[PDB]
């Protein structure tokens, strides 16, 4: 019943994202930025985005997202 | 199927039109650009 | 008097009969083609090849302007 | 009124009759691509001067002929008039998704037509393979809308998809079960199922090509690790199963024309002629390859798809085998739809029997993208589908308009389109043995003489589809209302009179299970 | 529409309903006198028995007619004007064809044809005659 | 919250003549309009967008 | 806790008027199969109709494919015309 | 009582069959229509090089 | 009628949301190729609206007018599920460009998978936490469904606010997640399967949630009775074709 | 090539070619004989005033109507796969060259030893000297060995293109970033003409493949003199 | 066997107070077979016409056997052969006799 | 040399990786080689085999990679 | 809603050649259409 999947939820569903929560939260910060080399088959550019200057990619992250010639 | 006799019968002549009428809605708009081809 | 006729089973005596004429008529037919078609063709090539001189051939060839490279 | 009825319809008769005049409009325009391509071909040398604008003809004749002129009177017209009849159900599941099938369609028409005349239109052929369908070989937005046209027809026939197979499975009257349900009723739920699981397909292949034209996506471009033999996959994935679609619920109509005709109540071996539907519908989905055997595939893989392929002919004959068997004994009516009738039964043969040969491999090397694959289909499909929806459409159309039509007429009409199809397509299958390419605006002089038949083959075609507008008009023009129908005991959809009311079954059959 | 009706049918011989619904004076006193012997009815009297029965007889309902002449002649002259379209498309839509088509042209090339002995086996070069200089 | 489906029951099943898209009154004959003109005028303008880049 | 509305509670129009037949036993709106009778002269079947006609299909034997159809008239009992089963209406 | 078929068959066949001939005729033969047949006993090759 | 089947009002929807495909697909032409947002925009306030409108008239034929009897449940049933059959095909033709391409990695991406350059996801950081989070909430959903079987208005509710919040958490993670992510959809054929696969997945996220929060706003106007609602089942069943669909990407895509 | 009223094949030029042509003459035979069985049967059903309308027992043909069409399948399939897998038998070919697909025209390339290579367009009509043919000809034309077992390798460097040579049993997709491999052998010298095999665009017509069959010696005095 | 097929309805037609529904199905039903029906089939079905005082259904009964047998012109002659005395005694014209085969 | 052998690795009609391989396998084997001044002329057999078989454009544009250090195979 | 033979059609079939013109005005613009795009084309 009901009951059951009450337990299951409180049990073991929540406190299992819980868990995942803390251990995500924790090991964020941020890491390496990846050195870029040009590679020919990354960063394909065949016709322009329809947004921006046509060069950035939708979710774009100055950070960690290099334009075809490289970081900004 | 058995059918009824016409409402309104359509004669030879009244058949001869309804064909040439019929025909040239077809035939006189793709032979306009078909003999203006060149032109184009 | 007349003699009492076969009033059962017309059309499955026709079919049964005439079953055994379309295969007859369309092996039949499939064999005219392998013969006309076929045997022709096999006996063509073997005849072509037989004593076939492919240098012959292309000195013919060469001989009439058809080549580029000779 | 107007609008009420024929715009926000929720009825299966009305919405069954707006498929079927969309349909008819379509085959015209489908019929002029037709005769532009055999134009171009009536004779060598150039007549468009633009090889680009030929290829946007043939691409374009393809889309409107399937999508536009078959599947809408086949399974929105037939379908939507017939199936509820003939299992006495008041209506279809979602009477009112239902017209949003309909109407899905004029505007997928509008984004093909639009795709012609931006740009230098869609040179692609039906198949829209990349990369000339991509954004540096077709450049612009011609393909995109061609892409999106097919979106919405997709949507279109996924949902008339659910609504038959619900209204199929759900609908019957409580005593009868599937395997007492008519042969067009099985022929439209197998179709349906096939549409359901393929267009998604389909679906996912064009959005891949729409985000590589559009979104940087690689999926078919090398330069990202891509593969343009993908895209091939994933469309015939789709379009095996879609040639099935095309024909199925011709299989179906051609059931109830030959039993009717040959006067008999039922047709010969029901249950074989839906394992027969069952069995093609299911083999339709394991042969797509035998599209692609030129693209550099595994000996294996060639090998199988070799021998599956010709399998579907097992099932497939014994349909041929049971019509042949419904004719038998019968009291042969030679009506106007008799006449399609028999001429599918040949003419079908003839196409699948070349589907045959082209599902060798070995062979296909040599008939691949020539002349022979076009012969191939326009038998099957083309003459197929078309002799039926012809039969079709003059067997129902007393009980769709409650008139008759002029058999006299009808017949001159099937004997022109007759020899019209055959003087096409016939010389074709020499064109193709001898090399002559498909997708071509020009030919080798050498074939001339076979191109010239089949360009005058396609006005004799012309001439009939011109008498059969005529002779629709001279039914409606003359008003000879139906009076007697025969056989109605096991051709239930006649039983409510010609045409029948808007409403139907509102009392129910009353089926016993004793 | 929803009522028994009459049909001519060879293998439906009796239908559900009677040819004639409604009969006159005179019908009904010879259906009345059919209940008496039938040897006592005249020749007449049998055929509009029959008749009020059945609308056609077998050999009627089976006859054959010349309906086909329509057809086969009608579509010839529907094929036949269809020739006449592809008159006027060869005359006003057609330009001229290459000049490879030129008499000329075609002599020189099937010379050239031959010369590299296209289809030697059967199709082409097969059927001409390379010692007597001529086709077999 | 309180259960007026007995309300929403009756005024839906109000013997009145009104299609189902239309039965809950005014605001539904608004909302109505609102959707089909720009369902029109938005198809008017596809058609102009059409007819510009045709050439 | 409770709060959730029943169906006796809350169900309405046609939904309602079926549920509520059922409980007594009866089918006004057809989504039961009529069980035959031995359908003879003096046994027919008795057909339900809210006019004076309704179709009628006869599966004249059990896995019979074909379904014999109908239009059943009020007044003298019909027969099926291809099994004989009879069949009368009751408006 | 004759029908159309009756009255009118016998001149539709004979004059449809014979219309139909004779168009075609002229269409194959009288218009320029370069068919393009086999060379095979009917062409004389030509000295081409 | 004596049939037990729906008979539908005529209604304009089929037809503005046929329109409104015209308008989002002309639109979406428009902005690709011609810079304009505008019709695009005018298609999707039109799509919403007939999307409103047409289901708001499935809820008054069905809680208020009393048209879904047994037969026409049965229907619907029928209907939701050959429904999710068309919806699970089209997510297979991304899961086979997928395979086509890591399975057989051309020279390219270095004759190697993941490509040369690419710098993949770690399965056991958020995507975990994601896992997490879609099988909490299927968890949730099915403690919902006995709440209302049961009866029970509060327990429902709570449940069913749970199993939102959850699908909301996830589309968070998932849009933080692309944000976070080194490689974009323009690397190559490693960046496309990807984002496009789980991008669509995220929008069914989207979909599936939007139709929870429905039958949340139904349930607290008290139109579920604990033997009819199956709005909720529906909802309920695109939500585990959902958490399915993840369950996948997770075990093939990462 | 092909001639004017054709209506099967051109003649074989390969082995293989060969095999195809007996193995078609074959499938028609039995193509034939299915069509013209129905046929008959078909005219024999329309053609008696003798009728059986009642219910037929469907179950007395099962086995024929399905186990003869399996039989005659056996029959197609059988030499149809025995010459899939003896077209793939080992090939040890003497000679390597690439051709390579572009729109629209064909290169080509020879580099087992040199780097040869070159492109090869078609004829326009107007330039076409006497007795030439009508988009088939080329300029540079591929100058084969005859007698010799030769691996042709296929791609593009734009859109898909076929590369086909029909009196040789030649069709293999030309696709960018894939290396498709085919196997060539000619009986004889001559020249053999084929045609672009997959739409490719606007000039898919007019992209055409002229091989050039002549002995070792003549092959390789050309091909030291087009370096 | 044949013999038990033609007793059944032999003895069907033979019904003393079959109406006129049994009489048309009954006939209707035959003609489905494939098969001439025995004279004295044919004659127990005649008397039941007579039974029912139908002439006219008696004279479609001999056109409808003449059908039957198709292309095959020795069965009807022999049938009305075997008929004679049932037509004599029942007064049963033919339809040849009538005219109703032209 | 004459023309590349049949390879097992490679028996079918794509022969795209017999290509890759043999182009990777030159630059691997010239590099084992000359590490450990080893006879690099051993290395030509793979040269051979790629030239034979590999497109002029993909060589060329993967020699340019490996200038440009974004070659992707590894070496 | 009308019912009846003429009546279940969003065209009317009152006068026969008012259906002329629109059967005719139907079918030849679908027949017609092609033709215009071609010239449409070329024109560009
Ligand atoms: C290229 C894009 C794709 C296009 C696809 C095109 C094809 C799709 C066609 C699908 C059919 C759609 C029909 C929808 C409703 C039609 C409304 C309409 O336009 O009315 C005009 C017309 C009625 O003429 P009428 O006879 O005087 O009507 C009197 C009514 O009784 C009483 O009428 P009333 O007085 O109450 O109302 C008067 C008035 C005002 O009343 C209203 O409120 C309605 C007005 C809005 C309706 C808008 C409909 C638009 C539909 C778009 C589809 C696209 O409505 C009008 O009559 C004027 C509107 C004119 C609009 C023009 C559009 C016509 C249809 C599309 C033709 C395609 C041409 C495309 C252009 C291509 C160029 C390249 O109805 C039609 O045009 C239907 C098509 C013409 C009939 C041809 C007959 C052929 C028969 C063949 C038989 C085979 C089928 C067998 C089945 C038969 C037995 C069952
Ligand atoms: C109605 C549509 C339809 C149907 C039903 C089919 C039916 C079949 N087709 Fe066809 N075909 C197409 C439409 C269809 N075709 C289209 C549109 C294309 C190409 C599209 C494109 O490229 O644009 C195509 C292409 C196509 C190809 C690809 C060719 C190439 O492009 O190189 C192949 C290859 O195997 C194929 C085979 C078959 C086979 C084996 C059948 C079988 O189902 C046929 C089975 C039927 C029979 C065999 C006859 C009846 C049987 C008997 C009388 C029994 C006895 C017979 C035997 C024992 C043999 N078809
Ligand atoms: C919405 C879901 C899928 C649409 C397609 C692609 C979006 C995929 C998911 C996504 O949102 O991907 C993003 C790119 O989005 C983008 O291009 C966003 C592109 C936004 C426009 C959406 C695409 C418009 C096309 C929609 C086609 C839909 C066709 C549906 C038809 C259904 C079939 C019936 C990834 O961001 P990014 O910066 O490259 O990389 C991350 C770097 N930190
Ligand atoms: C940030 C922006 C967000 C925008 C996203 C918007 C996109 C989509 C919207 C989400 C879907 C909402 C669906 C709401 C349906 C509500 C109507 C309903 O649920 O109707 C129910 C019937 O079910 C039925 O029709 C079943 C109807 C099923 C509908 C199926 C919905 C899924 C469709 C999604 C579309 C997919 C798009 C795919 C793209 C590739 C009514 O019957 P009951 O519930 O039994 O009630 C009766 C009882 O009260 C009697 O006692
Ligand atoms: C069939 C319906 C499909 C609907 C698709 C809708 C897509 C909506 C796209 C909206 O995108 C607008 C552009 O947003 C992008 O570029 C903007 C800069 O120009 C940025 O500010 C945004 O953060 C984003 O990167
Ligand atoms: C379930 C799958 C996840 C999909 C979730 C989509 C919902 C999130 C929408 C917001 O996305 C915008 C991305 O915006 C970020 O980057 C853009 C480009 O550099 C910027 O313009 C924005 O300012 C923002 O910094
Ligand atoms: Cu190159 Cu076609
Ligand atoms: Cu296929
Ligand atoms: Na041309
Ligand atoms: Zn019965």
């Amino acid at each position: 019943g009901a009951r059951t999947w009450r337990f299951l939820t409180f049990g073991l569903a929540l406190p299992s994202v819980a868990l995942c929560t803390l251990n995500s939260w924790l090991h964020s910060g941020h890491r390496e930025r990846p050195a870029f080399i040009p590679y020919h088959h990354l960063r394909i550019r065949t016709k322009p985005f329809s947004w921006g200057d046509g060069n950035h990619t939708f979710f774009h992250n100055p950070r960690v997202n290099p334009l075809p010639t490289g970081y900004e | 199927i058995t059918a009824k006799p016409a409402k309104t019968p359509t004669s030879p002549k009244e058949q001869a039109i309804g064909l040439s009428v019929t025909f040239l809605s077809f035939l006189l708009p793709a032979g306009w650009v078909l003999y203006h081809l060149d032109n184009y | 008097a007349l003699a009492k006729p076969q009033m059962r089973g017309l059309l499955a005596r026709r079919l049964r009969f005439h079953i055994v004429g379309a295969f007859m008529v369309s092996l039949g037919f499939a064999t005219f083609y392998k013969f006309a078609v076929a045997e022709k063709r096999k006996k063509a090539y073997a005849d072509f090849y037989r004593n076939y001189d492919s240098m012959k051939d292309f000195e013919e060839m060469r001989k009439a302007g058809i080549f580029q490279s000779a | 009124m107007f609008i009420n009825r024929w715009l926000f319809s929720t009825n299966h008769k009305d919405i069954g009759t707006l498929y079927l005049l969309f349909g008819a409009w379509a085959g015209m325009v489908g019929t002029a691509l037709s005769l532009l391509i055999r134009a171009e071909l009536g004779q060598p040398g150039t007549l468009l001067g633009d090889d680009q604008i030929y290829n946007v003809v043939v691409t374009a004749h393809a889309f409107v002929m399937i999508f536009f002129m078959v599947m809408p009177i086949m399974i929105g017209g037939f379908g939507n008039w017939l199936v509820p009849l003939m299992i006495g159900a008041p209506d279809m599941a979602f009477p009112r998704m239902n017209n949003m099938s309909f109407w899905l369609l004029p505007p997928s028409f509008l984004l093909l037509l639009a795709s012609s005349m931006v740009e230098a239109g869609a040179g692609t052929g039906w198949t829209v393979y990349p990369p000339l369908a991509g954004n540096l070989a077709h450049a612009g937005a011609s393909v995109d809308l061609t892409i999106f046209s097919l979106h919405l027809a997709g949507v279109s026939s996924i949902l008339g998809a659910i609504n038959f197979i619900t209204t199929i499975i759900n609908m019957k009257p409580p005593a009868m079960s599937q395997y007492q349900t008519p042969l067009f009723v099985w022929s439209v739920m197998i179709t349906a199922v096939l549409l359901l699981l393929s267009l998604p397909v389909l679906a996912a292949g064009i959005t891949m090509l729409l985000t590589d034209r559009n979104l940087n996506t690689t999926f078919f471009d090398p330069a990202g690790g891509g593969d343009p033999i993908l895209y091939q996959h994933l469309f015939w994935f789709f379009g095996h199963p879609e040639v099935y679609i095309l024909i199925l619920p011709g299989f179906g109509m051609i059931s109830h024309i030959v039993t009717y005709y040959s006067g008999k109540k039922e047709p010969f071996g029901y249950m074989g002629m839906v394992w027969a539907m069952m069995s093609i519908g299911f083999l339709g989905f394991i042969v797509w390859a035998h599209h692609m055997f030129t693209v550099g595939m595994d000996v294996d893989t060639r090998a199988y798809f070799t021998s599956a392929t010709m399998i579907i002919a097992i099932p497939t004959g014994v349909k041929v085998f049971s019509w042949l068997a419904t004719l038998h004994g019968g009291n042969i009516k030679w009506s106007p739809a008799m006449m399609w009738a028999l001429g599918f039964i040949f003419l079908f043969t003839v196409g699948g029997l070349t589907g045959i040969v082209l599902a060798n491999s070995s062979l296909d090397i040599v008939l691949h993208d020539t002349y022979y694959v076009v012969a191939h289909f326009h038998y099957v499909l083309s003459m197929g589908a078309v002799f039926a929806i012809m039969g079709g459409f003059v067997h129902w159309f007393p009980l769709f308009s409650g008139y008759t039509l002029n058999d006299t007429w009808a017949k001159i009409h099937f004997a022109i389109m007759f020899v019209g199809v055959n003087m096409t397509f016939f010389p074709q299958h020499f064109l193709g043995l001898s090399g002559m390419p498909r997708r071509y605006s020009d030919y080798p002089d050498a074939y001339t003489m076979w191109n010239t038949i089949s360009s005058m083959g396609s006005f004799i075609s012309l001439t009939a589809v011109m008498l059969m507008v005529f002779i629709i008009w001279e039914a409606f023009a003359s008003k000879r209302e139906v009076l007697t129908v025969d056989l109605t005991t096991t051709n239930l959809e006649w039983l409510n009179g010609c045409p029948p009311p808007y409403h139907t079954f509102e009392e129910p059959t009353y089926v016993n299970l004793k | 529409y929803a009522l028994p009706s009459y049909v001519d049918r060879r293998d439906y011989p009796l239908p559900d309903v009677a040819h004639v619904k409604n009969l006159s004076a005179s019908q009904k006193a010879l259906k009345e006198k059919e209940k008496a012997s039938w040897s006592s009815l005249s020749i007449d009297e049998k055929v509009e028995l029959y008749r009020l029965k059945f609308k056609e007889s077998f050999a009627e309902m089976n006859r054959s007619t010349n309906e086909w002449k329509t057809v086969v002649g009608a579509a010839m002259f529907f094929i036949g004007f269809t020739a006449l379209l592809l008159i006027w498309e060869k005359h006003y839509v057609y330009g001229p064809i290459p000049h490879t088509f030129e008499e000329e042209w075609v002599a020189k090339q099937t010379k050239r044809m031959l010369d590299m002995k296209v289809a030697p086996i059967q199709g082409f070069s097969a059927k001409w005659d390379y010692d007597k200089n001529e086709w077999k | 919250f309180e259960n007026r489906v007995a309300e929403k029951q009756k005024l839906f099943q109000e013997d009145n003549g009104l299609p189902v898209h239309l039965k809950g009154g005014a605001t539904d004959n608004i909302l109505y309009r609102v959707t089909m003109t720009l369902c029109l005028g938005g198809t008017l303008y596809s058609l102009y967008c059409l007819g510009w880049a045709s050439f | 806790g409770g709060g959730v509305p029943t169906d006796e509670e809350q169900a309405t129009g046609l939904e309602r008027e079926v549920m509520l037949a059922a409980r007594k036993g009866q089918d006004p709106y057809n989504i039961l199969a009529p069980k035959a009778t031995s359908g003879t002269k003096e046994d027919p079947n008795l057909v339900p109709s809210i006019t004076n006609k309704r179709i009628v299909g006869c599966i004249c034997e059990e896995d019979n494919s074909t379904v014999i159809w109908f239009w059943l008239h009020k007044g003298e009992a019909q027969r099926c015309p291809s099994c004989g089963t009879h069949y009368k209406l009751v408006p | 009582a004759p029908d159309f078929h009756d009255k009118y068959g016998n001149a539709v066949l004979a004059s449809g069959a014979t219309f139909c001939v004779a168009v075609w005729v002229y269409m194959a033969t009288q218009i320029g229509i370069e068919w393009n047949p086999s060379p095979v006993g009917r062409v004389t090759p030509k000295e081409w090089r | 009628q004596t049939h037990a089947y729906h008979m539908v009002n005529p209604s304009p929807w089929p037809l503005t949301g046929a329109l409104s495909a015209l308008l989002m697909t002309s639109g979406l032409t428009m902005w690709f190729h011609f810079n304009s947002m505008t019709l695009l925009m005018i298609g999707l306030t039109t799509n919403m609206l007939t999307m409103y409108q047409w289901w708001r008239d499935v809820i008054r034929e069905s809680t208020f007018q009393g048209h879904h009897t047994p037969a026409v449940q049965k229907g619907l049933r029928y209907g939701m599920i050959l429904f999710i059959i068309s919806e699970v095909l089209f997510f297979t033709g991304f899961f086979w460009a997928f395979y086509h391409s890591s399975l057989a990695p051309t020279p390219e991406l270095g004759g190697c998978w993941p490509p040369t350059g690419i710098h993949p996801l770690n399965p056991l950081e958020v995507p975990l936490l994601n896992t997490s989070v879609l099988l909490a909430s299927g968890v949730s959903i099915t403690w919902a469904h006995h709440s209302l079987m049961e009866g029970d208005r509060k327990h429902m509710l709570q449940a069913l606010f749970i199993t939102i919040t959850l699908g909301v958490y996830f589309t968070l993670l998932q849009a933080s997640e692309y944000y976070e992510a080194p490689f974009t959809i323009s690397d190559g054929v490693y960046g496309s399967t990807f984002f496009v696969a789980t991008g669509f997945h995220g929008l069914h996220v989207i979909i599936g949630s939007t139709f929870l929060i429905v039958c949340f706003f139904r349930q607290l106007k008290f139109h579920f009775t604990s033997n009819h609602h199956f709005g909720f089942e529906a909802a309920a069943w695109y939500w585990h074709f959902v958490d399915v669909v993840w369950l996948f990407l997770y075990v093939s895509i990462y | 090539m092909a001639y004017p009223m054709q209506l099967g094949f051109q003649d074989a030029t390969s082995p293989i070619m060969e095999e195809l042509l007996h193995f078609h003459d074959h499938t028609l035979m039995i193509v034939f004989l299915i069509s013209s069985l129905v046929l008959y049967i078909i005219s024999l059903m329309l053609t008696t005033k003798l009728t059986h309308t009642s219910t037929m027992d469907a179950q007395e043909v099962e086995t024929i109507w399905t186990i003869l069409p399996a039989i005659i399948l056996i029959l197609i399939a059988l030499p149809s796969l025995r010459i899939l897998y003896m077209m793939d038998e080992i090939n040890n070919p003497s000679l390597t060259v690439k051709t390579m697909g572009h729109q629209w025209y064909w290169s080509y390339e020879y580099t087992d030893y040199e780097d040869l290579s070159f492109d090869s367009y078609m004829i326009p009509t107007s330039e076409l000297k006497p007795g030439e043919l009508r988009l088939l000809e080329v300029d540079n034309r591929v100058v084969l060995p005859m007698e010799m077992t030769i691996r042709m390798l296929v791609s593009s460097e734009d859109v898909l293109h076929s590369w086909a040579v029909p009196s040789l049993g030649l069709k293999t997709d030309a696709i960018p970033g894939r290396l498709n491999q085919t196997t060539l052998m000619s009986s004889r010298p001559g020249l053999y003409y084929g045609q672009c095999s997959e739409i490719c665009g606007s000039n898919h017509s007019f992209m055409p493949i002229v091989l050039e069959l002549v002995p070792l010696k003549y092959f390789e005095k050309w091909s030291a003199s087009m370096l | 066997t044949d013999e038990e097929f033609d007793a059944r309805w032999v003895t069907y037609f033979n019904k003393p107070d079959i109406d006129a529904w049994e009489l048309r199905k009954g006939m209707n039903t035959l003609v489905g077979y494939d098969l001439v029906p025995e004279p004295k089939i044919i004659d127990a079905a005649l008397r039941a016409c007579r039974r029912l005082n139908d002439f006219a259904s008696a004279v479609r009964i001999l056109e409808v056997v003449k059908d039957k047998a198709g292309p095959h012109k020795e069965i009807y002659p022999y049938v009305i052969q075997e008929l004679r005395p049932t037509l004599n005694e029942l007064g049963i014209s033919t339809p040849e006799e009538l005219g109703l085969d032209k | 040399y004459q023309t590349a052998p049949f390879d097992s690795r490679f028996p079918n009609q794509n022969q795209t990786r017999n290509c890759w391989q043999n182009y990777l396998d030159f630059h691997r084997c010239e590099k084992a080689m000359t590490a450990k001044g080893g006879d690099v002329s051993v290395c030509e057999w793979y040269r051979r085999v790629y030239k034979s078989l590999c497109p002029i454009s993909w060589v060329s544009t993967w020699d340019d990679r490996r200038a440009e250090g974004t070659f992707p195979g590894k070496i | 809603y009308e019912e009846g033979p003429g009546k279940n059609i969003p065209f009317s079939v009152e006068n026969k050649w008012r259906l002329l013109a629109m059967m005719t005005l139907f079918f030849g613009s679908g027949f017609a259409a092609p033709f215009f795009i071609v010239r449409h084309q070329l024109l560009k």
